[PDB]
Order: C-alpha cells, then structure tokens, then sequence
RNA sequence: GAGUUGAAAAUAAGCAGAGAUCCGGAGAUUCCCGAAUAGGUCAACCUUUCGAACUUCUGCUGAAUCCAUGGGCAGGCAAGAGACAACCUGGCGAACUGAAACAUCUUAGUAGCCAGAGGAAAAGAAAGCAAAAGCGAUUCCCGUAGUAGCGGCGAGCGAAAUGGGAGCAGCCUAAACCGUGAAAACGGGGUUGUGGGAGAGCAAUACAAGCGUCGUGCUGCUAGGCGAAUCAGUGGAGUGCGGAACCCUAGAUGGUGAAAGUCCAGUAGCCGAAAGCAUCACUAGCUUAUGCUCUGACCCGAGUAGCAUGGGGCACGUGGAAUCCCGUGUGAAUCAGCAAGGACCACCUUGCAAGGCUAAAUACUCCUGGGUGACCGAUAGCGAAGUAGUACCGUGAGGGA
RNA sequence: AGUAACGCAAACAUUGGUGAGAAUCCAAUGCCCCGAAAACCUAAGGGUUCCUCCGCAAGGUUCGUCCACGGAGGGUGAGUCAGGGCCUAAGAUCAGGCCGAAAGGCGUAGUCGAUGGACAACAGGUGAAUAUUCCUGUACUACCCCUUGUUGGUCCCGAGG
RNA sequence: GUAGAGAAAAUGCCUCGAGCCAAUGUUCGAGUACCAGGCGCUACGGCGCUGAAGUAACCGAUGCCAUACUCCCAGGAAAAGCUCGAACGACCUUCAACAAAAGGGUACCUGUACCCGAAACCGACACAGGUAGGUAGGUAGAGAAUACCUAGGGGCGCGA
C-alpha cells in the first residue's frame, strides 16, 4: 500500500512529526480550491501527518467492496476521501463569509481565534464538551 | 485528577504499607493476565493502570530513600535482599474470592 | 627493562657504522650490575640493578640523596 | 545455616506467565492432573513450586519443565491426586 | 492548547479542559554480556557462604628481623582501569621507488604498529639572536629563496638573520641565612643579568595590581508565542493566463490536485524561562608589596659541563664541524666565574645551563547547529534513497552486492 | 539448438481411489533389489528440515493432486540417560616472582581443561509429533525427619586404596 | 597382636585361620502381565470383548568371569570420591554434633523434535563421493568372504 518512502516522518524517539494546522473539529469551512470548490461544510476528521481533513457531504468518492461471505455481495459505497488543509477557510455563518484567522487575548485570561475579516469570535468556551457528547 | 489525588495518597504512607501494598498489586496482575488467556472479557486498560500505579508508587520509595541519604549500590543491596524476603501470597483482589466461593 | 631505577638511564640507539658507510640499527646498552650494597641507615644491604654511573653517584651522594630523588624506598627494595 | 538464596533474583509475580490452552493440554489436565503453564525461561523449578503452591492453595505433587526452541520455558505441574485438576480448570477460566 | 495510545491500518478498551497525547530542563529505574570486577566459562551462561576483583586511600593488626617489609582483617558512592573518526606527543620503524643498474644517498623518520593525553596538543620566559647598529619567551602565515649552503658535488636535499602580519603574559621553586628536631623533613627569607640574593645599618607606608565560595545581576543557549495583505473567469485540479485589487521593517524557505509576497506552515519585526548550562561583570575574602648606603670572605640548581672514544640529530653525508642530545670512561669552575658568538686562541659584545608551570594566534571532522553550491540525481552521490556492512562467500583475519 | 544431457545396467506391472487434469499422489495385489545394509540406534554437525491443516507462483533436472518447497497452527516433560553442581591428563591461563623499547616473554601455588576416574532404574502400557523423561508396577541413590546409642565432632595434615 | 622417634601405615618378629573367587544358577520380582488364535463392529482406517501351552535337548560366541592365568620386553596416567588415623593448626559445641538398623518424608540447572552407511552433516547441486561408535538371524561356508533369504527397508524424480 504505502509506497514506502510515502510514510510518516520521525523524531528521534519515533514519533512521527506533526504539521500545525489552523483548524480544529467542530468547525465550519469553505473549500476554496478543488472540484469541490465553493462548497461549504463542516469537519470530522483531521489527519495532522499529511496535514488532511475530511468533510461529511465532499470529496465524495465511489467505492467498490466485495463482500464475500459464503455468498457472493457487492456493495457501491460513497466514502468521503481528505482534503488539503491549505484548501479550506473558516467560514462565518452569520455574516456568511470565508476568512483567515487571527489570534485574540479575552479578559478571562484566555487565548482565543477569530476572523480578520469580521472580528467574529470562533472559539466557544463549551466547544470540546459540545463535541464530547455529540 | 486520579493521578494528583492518586500521588498525594502515596507520599503519605509508610514504608512497610507501600512494600505491602505493591505486593498485592502485582498480584493482581498475575490474575489479570490469566483472564487474558482465559479469553475471559476484561479491560485491555487495566494493565497499564495496574502496571503504571505500581511504578508511582516504587518511583515514591526510591526518591525517599534518597532524602534518608543512600546511594545507588546500597539501594541495589537492600532491594536484592526486599526481592528474596518476598513469599507469595494469594491476591487479596480475586483470589480471595474464590476461597469464600 | 634494561633501565637504571636511579639515574634513569635508557639504552641508547645507534647506528654500527661500516668503513663503507653502510649503516646498520644498533643498541648500546646501559652497564647494569647486579649489586648489593651497603646502607648504613637500614645497618643493612639492599639488592639492587644499577647502572655504574648510579654506583658512583651513591659513592659520592650518599645511598639515600640518590634514592630520595629517584623515588624509591630502600624498605620496599 | 545461612538465608536460603534463591537460585537467581527474580520476581516471583512474573514467573508464571499463562497457561496453555490448545487441544493437547486439556487431556494432559483430564488424564495426568497436569496443568499447562508458561513460565520465564530465567525460573527453576523450586520458584515455580512455591508460586503454585501459595497462589492457588495446592500441594504440587511434581513439576517438568520445559525449554522451546522459542526460548520461553514451558511446565507442566502435576497437582497431587487429593486436588483434582479440572477444580483449578473452572477456577481460572480453562474449559474441559 | 485538542484530541490522543511509535512506523501502521484494523480491532479492543482507556486517558482527556481540575489541560491529555505532545515539546524542553532536572531526576528516577536500567535484566544479561561487555573494562567485567564474588569464583568459573565456550560473550550474552553456570556456581555461589551475595561479594566493586586488583592497585592507590583511611584505620586496626602485626612474619623470618629490633625498627621495618610482607601478610592478615575491616571501613569507604571509591582515585584509576575501558571506549574514542581525524588532528597531536612519545616509542619502535620498513620496502617497493628515485638515482634511467646499485652499495653511500633517496623514498622517509613517511606508512604501519604500540603507548599517552587534549579540545587542541607540543613548544615557551634567553647560558637566545646579531654585529660594533640594534633586538627582547613560544607558536603560525607572507617573504627572504629555491638564495647561502649540503651532495657517489650525482639523484636530489635546502636554511637563517634583517623585514611584513596574526596573537600577546608572565609565574612558582632550590641554595646562602633565620627558626624546629637526633634526624630525614617542615616554617620564614629568596629569586635576577650591561648582575642579583644572603650579610650589616638607616627611611617609606598607603594606594595600586592579581586570584576567588556566595548571590539577586547582564547576555546567550536549551521549549515557545504574536505576526500584514486578494477575488471572479478559463477545458480533472489554477499558484499559470487575461482582468481587477492590496501588503511590505515581511518578495527566506517548504508545502498545497498546476508554477503563490496576499491558501497553510512560516519570514521581518517583536515578546518569553520555574530548571540547568555558558561567557561576562561585580563578590566577603585571599595575595603580593617599596627606598637607599656599606661588605669581592656566604649562596646563585655536580657525577653536571668539559675531555677521550662510540653515535644520533641539526639544511649541513666527518668534513676545518661549531651549536644540540645520548652509550662507555674520566671529570671542573662560582660572578676576580661560567657559556655562546660555525675548528681553535686573544679581545670585545651578548647571556646565566645542569628545578618546575603556564592562555591566545595554528592543526583536525565520528560529529552538533545554522547557512551557501557554474555539486550528484538511482551505472551517479556515501559501500548503503528498501533487511546495508544486510544477503551471500570465507575455518579465520577479511571480502561484499 | 529445440541440439547435448536429464546423475548407474535394483524393474516395474495392473486394478481401484482422490482430482479440472495422474507413467510419477494414496491403497490393494503381484513382481524385483539391499540384508556386516540400501536395517535399527546413538556422537558430532545441521537448526525446526519433525507433526497436522492449507497451497501449487518460484524450487523439484519431466510430471505433480505430492514434497526436506511456500502459508498458517502445533510439538521436545528426567533425583537414576548425557554434560554442569565431583577429580584430574595433554594443554591453557597464571596471584605474587624473574626478564623485556611498548605490546608482552618465562614461570610457582592456584584455577581451568574429557576423549579418562567417580556416581543411583528397569519391564509393560499410552502415543497426530516425546518417553530409561508421562502413566502402573516393583526398585535404587543423596539429603531431611523422628526414635535408640555414645560423648567431643569438622577441616588441615599422616597413610592405605 | 607386638617392637623401633612409631596413631594409622611401612618394616621386623609372633599368632589365628582350610577354605576362598565370580560369571552364571535356584527362588522372589511375575501374573487376572504379554501373546497364537476366538468373538463382534466396520468412518471398512482402526476398534471393543475373551484368551490355550508357555518346557526339554543339542550346537554355541569376537560377549561375561578376567587386571584369571602363562609368557614376553618395548616395562605399560594423575587426582578425587572411598577406607584408615595420634600429635600440629583452625573452627564449632549441647539435646549440639557424630554412630547405627529400621520407618516415613524430600528431589538442583542444560540437552531431549527430526536427519544421522545422509535429499537435512561434509562435498557450490535433491552431486555414482567422505563421515567415529553400537546391535550382528537362516541355509550352504573356515569366515563379519561369497551366493540365496528373514526382520526391517527400498524399486534409483524423465518416459515411450
Ligand atoms: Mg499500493
Ligand atoms: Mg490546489
Ligand atoms: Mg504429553
Ligand atoms: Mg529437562
Ligand atoms: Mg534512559
Ligand atoms: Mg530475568
Ligand atoms: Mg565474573
Ligand atoms: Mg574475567
Ligand atoms: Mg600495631
Ligand atoms: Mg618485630
Ligand atoms: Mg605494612
Ligand atoms: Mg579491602
Ligand atoms: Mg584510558
Ligand atoms: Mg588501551
Ligand atoms: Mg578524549
Ligand atoms: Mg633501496
Ligand atoms: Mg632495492
Ligand atoms: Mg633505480
Ligand atoms: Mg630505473
Ligand atoms: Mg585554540
Ligand atoms: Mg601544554
Ligand atoms: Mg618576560
Ligand atoms: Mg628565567
Ligand atoms: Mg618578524
Ligand atoms: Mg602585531
Ligand atoms: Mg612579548
Ligand atoms: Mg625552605
Ligand atoms: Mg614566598
Ligand atoms: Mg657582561
Ligand atoms: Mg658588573
Ligand atoms: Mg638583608
Ligand atoms: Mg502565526
Ligand atoms: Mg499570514
Ligand atoms: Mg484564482
Ligand atoms: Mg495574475
Ligand atoms: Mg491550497
Ligand atoms: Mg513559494
Ligand atoms: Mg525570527
Ligand atoms: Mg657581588
Ligand atoms: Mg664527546
Ligand atoms: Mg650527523
Ligand atoms: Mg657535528
Ligand atoms: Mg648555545
Ligand atoms: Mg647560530
Ligand atoms: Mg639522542
Ligand atoms: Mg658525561
Ligand atoms: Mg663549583
Ligand atoms: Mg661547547
Ligand atoms: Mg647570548
Ligand atoms: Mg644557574
Ligand atoms: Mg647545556
Ligand atoms: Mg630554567
Ligand atoms: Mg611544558
Ligand atoms: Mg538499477
Ligand atoms: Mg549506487
Ligand atoms: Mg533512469
Ligand atoms: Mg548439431
Ligand atoms: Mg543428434
Ligand atoms: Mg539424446
Ligand atoms: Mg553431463
Ligand atoms: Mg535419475
Ligand atoms: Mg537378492
Ligand atoms: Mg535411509
Ligand atoms: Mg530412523
Ligand atoms: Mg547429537
Ligand atoms: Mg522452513
Ligand atoms: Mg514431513
Ligand atoms: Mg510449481
Ligand atoms: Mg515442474
Ligand atoms: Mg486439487
Ligand atoms: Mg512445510
Ligand atoms: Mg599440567
Ligand atoms: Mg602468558
Ligand atoms: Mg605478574
Ligand atoms: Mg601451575
Ligand atoms: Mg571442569
Ligand atoms: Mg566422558
Ligand atoms: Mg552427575
Ligand atoms: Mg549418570
Ligand atoms: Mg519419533
Ligand atoms: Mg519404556
Ligand atoms: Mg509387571
Ligand atoms: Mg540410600
Ligand atoms: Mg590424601
Ligand atoms: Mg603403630
Ligand atoms: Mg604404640
Ligand atoms: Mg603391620
Ligand atoms: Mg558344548
Ligand atoms: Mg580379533
Ligand atoms: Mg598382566
Ligand atoms: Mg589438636
Ligand atoms: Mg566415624
Ligand atoms: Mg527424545
Ligand atoms: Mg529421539
Ligand atoms: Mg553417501
Ligand atoms: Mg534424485
Ligand atoms: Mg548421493
Ligand atoms: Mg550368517
Ligand atoms: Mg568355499
Ligand atoms: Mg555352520
Ligand atoms: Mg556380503
Ligand atoms: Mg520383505
């Protein structure tokens, strides 16, 4: 499968190195290059080797499986296949506009995101239990 | 937080309680690793909890030891001698429940 | 080794010479005795390898000036 | 005269590492009352007779072991013939 | 500051905003072999009365033998031992080759081996150069100069002084003498050269200069953080193209479906260290210290220098062969001296051997961190872009894709 | 060059069977060869080649359903057998010791070193792959345990063997 | 038993002993063990069930007594276990140690598969070769030669 030289890059004591990326889970992004350009959505998964991620509706891609047991079924899957994190935005649904993103100190001693474009605040203080319970 | 309040508990004990207490640890690691053969459903989880406790609480032991004022060949010396002193007794934990059963 | 404890002497090395020049590897050695001799603040002998020259100097020094520079003592001798 | 040392240093909570669970040790256990355990290869016999002895409550009558060509020491302790075998089958999880 | 349990998915369970995984500092553990070191062995094992063997250290003990030596016992986180690419120092030390043969000579004090120590080592504070004018420990570069010379006067070897730079730094001790002993030692005094010191008297005294526990200091290193500015169209994808805009103390770099100052990570700029490390300042303290006059009787590094022989090395091959350093044998002089100035003698100049120690400028790459490349791009570049010192071959040293 | 060869001149044959496929794989019946081996076992060596299930790319001088090949999963049980916990030979190392540019060389006690000395187990059974090892019988060494009997035993040393 | 510095030993003198030696043999171990057949099943591979007789003679070892003999010259390991024992030295000492016949108990590591007159080791090969030792049936034969056979193993990995 991997080509071989395609793998994970490594530290010294063999954990692989990983790429910083400007986006986390919970959030809502536009895709500004690729087929699936335009298209707006929000993220599951983040894979921070390749520095990829994956959204529930994009990059659809049409999937064969043999199913052999003691009968012969196929199936045609659509799976969901990474994206380059360069090729998406934060995407603010309220304005309804896609931006970069800055950094911002709030009073409570808190370091937080926001969008240069608005000065719309991204980070909610419950955001990872909201996603813990989803 | 279990691993604060897990600490603060250590550092509070005595020595003979601490040997005590391993002991009957690493026993009920052995009968853990039974259920694993057994194909017995458990909790892949428990041995690292099991196996990383009992460190904290040798790691305890030994940075005392270095307050009192030992090295490290002195150290080795009455551990060799802890280790030969050591029987083998049935694990509190699950052994005991099948001597009541 | 061929050496004297007390002068430190060491076999020197040097070339036999031919009338025709011709030059060959070669080694003078120090002159080493096997004496005893006298010490008259141990009223006793002390066996000892020694360069003649060393016997001199203990003629004219005294065994024990000798022994104190070089380092050794006549008792473990 | 002195403390009795023990062949090597070693923990005895390690020693005995599984029991063996294939088609062969269950009528080893059904016909000779043997048991099947894999133990350190570093462990003699008279650590793996007291281990048993003391961990499950039963006089070991005798114990063979055992070296693969895996390097992992194999023994076969034979209970005594009070203590049946299939009793410790059903108390640690090996089915007859 | 959000997801995580190596490469490496899948499965199973956990751990996680009272802060996980992760990154850095300081600790902890570290089976068995290996210096290997309780004793043994066929490395990675065995036997054990459980022991760091042996050598130095501290104490107790005390053979032949009075003092001693040896031995015995004990203490001790206990100094060493082994490893290490090249460079370096010492020790041994070739041969092919060149000479169109070869022996003196060359190769070359090279390779190799052995031992040793360091981040550099070695050398080093004038018993030195020079020449009638002067210099002022050592090392390194340029030059003198392929000059003077050496040489089967063949092949070849080959200086130095003046001159220019780099870099700078000077110190401890022996003896005379005074204390303490029966000594051997210890304590003060004393260290220089167009002479000092000891000796005997009379003056000056406070600053100056050198070293350095402790500690907030300064800076830097070992994790980090903030960080400006764009859109639509174009056939898989646009960073390209045509058309509009903008930032720049930032147009280094890498990535992104296709080449990007404005998409990501970043860069300029600017902040940041509980802990450790490093250079620096400060830091109680520790060190030292001057001045003149008289006195040739006291000292100024002895089996030494020299001499006779045998050699070695100096550019210098015994030559008229100094200077330097060694085998054998002899063997001085103390400043009214001794050595050097290319046999030797006279005169003058210069210097103070036979006790030590010292930074920098210079050499190197098993490497670490940055950077560049008219360097390679899978027959190349490292032997090695995948099990690479692997597979395989060899009893073995070794070879090796 | 689709040529030489396919590794002895012990010899195969037929009927069934499995299978997509059989001169070659399994079984049966003949026939033939070895039998001081071409039998059975053990030292050394090799290293998992052993056994079962699956496979048929490569290997196998043809074939292949097969295999010492590939894939998975198993398998080696000791007081008495063999070595070590006993003893020494040749030889090796060698505290101290003697010598030697260095590395080292010689060498005494010591300690290693079996191919030798010492020392206790056999029959039957089970058995996909182990058996003087596991089972059942009778044995035998070495310790420990108690009773009884004595008071000194232990090593170092003297001897016989 | 005695003697000499003399415990044991060696050595000298005195005494008591006619038997001794060891393969093998008889008996227990040992029979409801093993086994020809017999009965039944067949997954037709193997399995369950009951079992008669189990003695004698003659050949006869290169094996055992046996380091038993006789002869020869070339003159044929050491040390420990073992048996015996005073002085010297060290250490330990009373329910401590040693001495005994029973009785009960107790049981250190490592090898152990397979091949080994070989397709698995040694020969680069699934190679007409090399490889220490053990066991040694029948008929003929002086014989471990040869021929033909048993047990057991094979029909040589190209055929027609
Ligand atoms: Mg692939
Ligand atoms: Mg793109
Ligand atoms: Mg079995
Ligand atoms: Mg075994
Ligand atoms: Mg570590
Ligand atoms: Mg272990
Ligand atoms: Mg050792
Ligand atoms: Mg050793
Ligand atoms: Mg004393
Ligand atoms: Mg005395
Ligand atoms: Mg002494
Ligand atoms: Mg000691
Ligand atoms: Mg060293
Ligand atoms: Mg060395
Ligand atoms: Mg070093
Ligand atoms: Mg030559
Ligand atoms: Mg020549
Ligand atoms: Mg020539
Ligand atoms: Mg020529
Ligand atoms: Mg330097
Ligand atoms: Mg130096
Ligand atoms: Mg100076
Ligand atoms: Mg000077
Ligand atoms: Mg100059
Ligand atoms: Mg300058
Ligand atoms: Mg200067
Ligand atoms: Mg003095
Ligand atoms: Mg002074
Ligand atoms: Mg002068
Ligand atoms: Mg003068
Ligand atoms: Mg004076
Ligand atoms: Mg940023
Ligand atoms: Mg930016
Ligand atoms: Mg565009
Ligand atoms: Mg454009
Ligand atoms: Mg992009
Ligand atoms: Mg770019
Ligand atoms: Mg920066
Ligand atoms: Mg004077
Ligand atoms: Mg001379
Ligand atoms: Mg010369
Ligand atoms: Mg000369
Ligand atoms: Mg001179
Ligand atoms: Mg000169
Ligand atoms: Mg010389
Ligand atoms: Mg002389
Ligand atoms: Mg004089
Ligand atoms: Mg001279
Ligand atoms: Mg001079
Ligand atoms: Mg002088
Ligand atoms: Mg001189
Ligand atoms: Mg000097
Ligand atoms: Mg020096
Ligand atoms: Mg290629
Ligand atoms: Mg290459
Ligand atoms: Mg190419
Ligand atoms: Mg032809
Ligand atoms: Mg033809
Ligand atoms: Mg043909
Ligand atoms: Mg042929
Ligand atoms: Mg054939
Ligand atoms: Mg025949
Ligand atoms: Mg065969
Ligand atoms: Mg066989
Ligand atoms: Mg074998
Ligand atoms: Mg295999
Ligand atoms: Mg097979
Ligand atoms: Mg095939
Ligand atoms: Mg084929
Ligand atoms: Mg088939
Ligand atoms: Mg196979
Ligand atoms: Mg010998
Ligand atoms: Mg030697
Ligand atoms: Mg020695
Ligand atoms: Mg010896
Ligand atoms: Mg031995
Ligand atoms: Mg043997
Ligand atoms: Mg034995
Ligand atoms: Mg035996
Ligand atoms: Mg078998
Ligand atoms: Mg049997
Ligand atoms: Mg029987
Ligand atoms: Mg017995
Ligand atoms: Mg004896
Ligand atoms: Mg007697
Ligand atoms: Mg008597
Ligand atoms: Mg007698
Ligand atoms: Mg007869
Ligand atoms: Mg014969
Ligand atoms: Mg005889
Ligand atoms: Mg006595
Ligand atoms: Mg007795
Ligand atoms: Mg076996
Ligand atoms: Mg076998
Ligand atoms: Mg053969
Ligand atoms: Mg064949
Ligand atoms: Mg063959
Ligand atoms: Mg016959
Ligand atoms: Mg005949
Ligand atoms: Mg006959
Ligand atoms: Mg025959
Ligand atoms: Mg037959």
């Amino acid at each position: 499968r991997i080509k071989r030289w395609e793998r994970k890059d490594c530290k010294p004591n063999s954990l692989p190195k990983l790429h910083k990326m400007h986006v986390k889970v919970g959030d809502t992004v536009k895709v500004i290059s690729g087929g699936e350009k335009g298209k707006i959505g929000e993220i599951s998964k983040i894979h921070k080797h390749n520095s990829t991620v994956i959204i529930k509706d994009l990059n659809l891609k049409t999937k064969h499986v043999k199913s052999k047991e003691e009968g012969e079924q196929g199936q045609i899957i659509k799976i969901e296949a990474a994206i380059h994190s360069s090729n998406v935005m934060l995407y603010s649904k309220e304005q309804e506009v896609a931006s970069r993103v800055g950094h911002k100190i709030l009073e409570d001693g808190r370091k937080v995101r926001y969008l240069i474009k608005t000065g719309e605040i991204v980070d909610t203080p419950d955001r990872w239990k909201e996603i813990q319970n989803k | 937080v279990k691993k604060e309040d897990e600490l603060k508990e250590l550092r509070t004990k005595t020595n003979e309680q601490l040997n005590e207490e391993i002991l009957q640890l690493k026993g009920e690691l052995f009968m853990l690793r039974l259920q694993r053969s057994a194909r017995e459903n458990f909790k892949p989880s428990d041995f690292g909890r099991m196996r990383k406790r009992v460190a904290r609480m040798l790691t305890v032991k030994r940075e005392r030891e270095i307050e009192q004022g030992v090295g490290k060949r002195l150290s080795r010396k009455l551990d060799k001698a802890w280790k030969r002193s050591i029987v083998v007794r049935p694990p509190p934990s699950l052994k005991k429940l099948q001597e009541k059963a | 080794r061929r050496i004297c404890p007390f002068t430190g002497k060491k076999s020197n090395k040097a070339n036999r010479v031919s009338h025709s020049n011709h030059k060959t590897k070669r080694l003078q050695f120090v002159n080493l005795q096997y004496k005893r001799v006298w010490w008259e603040a141990g009223k006793r002998f002390v066996k000892l390898r020694l360069s003649t020259k060393a016997l001199k100097t203990i003629e004219k020094n005294g065994l024990d000036a000798v022994a104190k520079k070089a380092g050794i003592d006549l008792r473990k001798e | 005269k002195k403390l009795k040392y023990p062949r090597r240093i070693l923990d005895v909570y390690q020693i005995l590492q599984s029991p063996i669970i294939t088609e062969a040790a269950i009528k080893n256990i059904a016909d000779e009352n043997s048991l099947l355990f894999t133990v350190d290869v570093r462990a003699d016999k008279k650590m793996i007779r007291e281990a048993i002895s003391n961990f499950f409550g039963v006089k070991v009558r005798k114990v063979n072991t055992l070296i693969r060509p895996d390097g992992t020491k194999k023994a076969y302790i034979m209970l005594n013939k009070e203590y049946n075998a299939s009793e410790l089958a059903k108390k640690i999880g090996i089915f007859p």
